[PDB]
């Protein structure tokens, strides 16, 4: 659950 | 597919109202409130809002297409986000009726992982976010001064607005061509948790507004993008375009030219599942990608557009459906990218242009  | 009840004409701006209980079109009677009746008419369309207004007679205009009128109830109409909530059948004697400019979007004037090189002008609301020289972001245009990008795009090393810019109107990156402004406030949603706690894994309500400190000029390569109109439902399977110049791969480097690809809307019931994002995907997000992955948004796109075409407006026309806002690394089987749902702030984007219109900074908005 990476932020783009 | 169905036609949206509310119609502007091409030839005349006139505004035209679906009346179900005859299946006809009916003109909008002239009133005092001819000026919010414009503007919440082009806001339930899905334009930004009106430019302009005016009035047309029957008898020099013509009714074009349309059965009658309607008539707005100026008592009602304060109180109401819907337009076909306040409107009744009505004679219009003097025959005068409403016709307003919406600002126009989402159509082309010219003559990101698993994505290929677009074209310029083929996605002309796409602007790069720049801090200090670097991409960091993309956002979309909504008008000539106001760009829609994620929230996250601002985290607190990037808070200085004198060191950011937007670049508009080519697809290279390092192009020379294009136009690079500066920025006169932020409006990041009040609601983004981790805007105040960097650590939050809570990311819902990741949008914002930048509103540039002067407007770019509207061209064949810079173009506003629509927004859903009131009601418009996001329909799963549905394939839409994502572009920017993210990473071309998870641990690739980012795109020198603008990248577009095509992902289908997942369902929630899918999303949330144990074998993809197990309940991570909250209310106001939606997932677009493939099971299989391949394809798919990644970090440098974030901020920037999920647009969908349609014709509900008698016209084909881009709509900015979803923002590019996470995922699970890019472009990974049964991890698809995580979009902020933009119709599920269509009254936050109103009402926060209306309410910082002039304001310089970063301002928070719930």
């Amino acid at each position: 659950k990476q932020l783009r | 597919e169905p036609l949206y009840p509310v119609q502007v004409s091409s030839a005349d701006a006139r505004l035209m109202v679906f009346d179900k209980t005859e299946g006809t079109w009916r003109l909008l009677c002239s009133s005092r409130s001819n000026a919010r009746v414009a503007g919440l008419s082009c806001e339930e369309m899905g334009f930004l809002r009106a430019l302009t207004h005016s009035e047309l007679d029957v008898r020099t205009a013509g009714a074009a297409g349309t059965s009658g009128f309607f008539c707005v109830d100026e008592g009602r109409l304060p109180h109401t986000q819907r337009l076909l909530e306040v409107i009744s059948v009505c004679d219009c004697p003097r025959g005068r009726f409403l016709a307003a400019i919406c600002q126009d979007c989402g159509r082309r004037k010219l003559p990101i992982v698993g994505g290929r090189d677009t074209s310029l002008g083929r996605w002309p609301w796409q602007v790069s976010l720049r801090y200090d020289g670097a991409h960091l972001c993309g956002g979309s245009l909504l008008s000539g001064d106001w760009v829609l990008t994620a929230a996250h795009c601002f985290p607190e090393r990037n808070r200085v607005l004198s060191r950011w810019r937007v670049f508009a109107g080519a697809v290279a990156q390092a192009s020379p061509h294009g136009l690079q402004l500066g920025v006169q406030a932020v409006v990041y949603h009040g609601g983004y948790l981790p805007f105040r706690d960097p650590n939050s894994e809570e990311n819902s309500n990741d949008i914002a507004l930048v509103h540039l400190s002067s407007p770019l000029p509207l061209t064949e390569y810079i173009q506003p993008v629509c927004l859903p109109a009131a009601g418009q439902a996001l329909v799963d399977g549905k394939i839409c375009t994502v572009t920017g110049w993210g990473n071309t791969q998870y641990y690739g480097q980012q795109a020198g030219v603008l990248q577009e690809a095509r992902v289908p809307i997942i369902s929630n019931d899918v999303c949330n599942g144990a074998d993809f994002y197990g309940n991570q995907i909250k209310p106001k997000m939606f997932c677009a990608g493939y099971p299989e992955g391949g394809i798919d948004a990644c970090q440098g796109d974030s901020g920037g557009p999920f647009v969908c075409e349609d014709s509900i407006s008698r016209t084909p026309r881009w709509r900015l459906c979803g923002i590019v806002s996470w995922g699970t690394g890019c472009a990974l089987a049964q991890k698809p990218g995580v979009y902020t749902k933009v119709s599920d702030f269509r009254e936050w984007i109103f009402q926060a242009i209306k309410t910082h219109s002039e304001a310089s900074g970063m301002v928070t908005q719930l």
